[PDB]
């Protein structure tokens, strides 16, 4: 986690608007997500983000991803791997480094 | 040569598909590309800027294409769709290049300012040369 917060908070800061942040859900379509190379990267089910650090355009998060099961009389999603990531004002998840599978 | 300073400017503008935006969250970009610009998508001052890289980040809608039966699907279940953005991005021209001196930034509907009819946003970046 540390060498992320660092990575994040070298991007530089401007002065302007808080933008509003999508909070990607289980309920949710996740976001694009990119690898540091630029590669699309596709979840095999949705995401959940926890924010670590805030920037007025850009924040820190971690992100959960996951993949649906079967449980109960139905079907709810439970964990598959994880990703650091700066996350924009368009909702895109840019990874800082390829998810780790659980 | 005597100094030449060059004048870059990019504007985000309203448009029937959805508006344009200035930011640093564009798609599709390595890390690398990303590296100078600010939290904003702008360039940060005292940068080295060469051919095609970025002075000023920019997304704009593309796409709309009718849903494949696959989406409307989803479209129920895992929630509404949403909506893709591509790289329109400010790009340092060919054969051009140098150090970012300077940079200007207006917003419509702030005090005193006066854009273009449709323009949400104007961006300029001032280049050594």
């Amino acid at each position: 986690v540390e060498p992320y917060i660092r990575l994040f908070e070298a991007i530089p800061d401007a002065e302007t608007e808080l933008a509003t942040f999508y909070d990607a859900d289980l309920d949710t379509l996740p976001p694009r997500m990119f690898l540091p190379s630029g590669d699309l990267y596709t979840p095999p089910g949705p995401v959940r983000l926890e924010e670590i650090k805030r920037k007025r355009r850009v924040r820190l998060v971690k992100v959960s991803i996951y993949r649906f099961e079967h449980v109960g009389l139905g079907l709810a999603a439970r964990p598959y791997a994880y990703a650091y990531a700066w996350q924009g004002d368009n909702g895109i998840l840019h990874l800082y480094h390829a998810p780790v599978v659980l | 040569g005597p100094i030449h300073i060059e004048r870059y400017e990019i504007e985000a503008r309203d448009t029937k598909l959805g508006p344009e935006r200035i930011t640093r969250d564009i798609p599709h970009l390595s890390e690398a590309a990303l590296r100078d610009l600010d939290e904003e998508g702008v360039v940060r001052i005292g940068a080295e800027v060469k051919p095609g890289d970025i002075l000023v980040g920019r997304t704009s809608f593309k796409g709309e294409s009718e849903p494949t039966p696959e989406e409307r699907l989803l479209r129920s279940i895992f929630g509404e769709k949403a909506r893709d953005v591509k790289d329109t991005s400010l790009r340092v021209p060919p054969g051009e290049g140098g150090i970012v001196v300077r940079t200007v930034r207006l917003r419509r509907g702030d005090p005193g300012v006066e854009l273009k009819p449709g323009v949400r946003e104007v961006v300029r970046v001032y280049v050594a040369q």
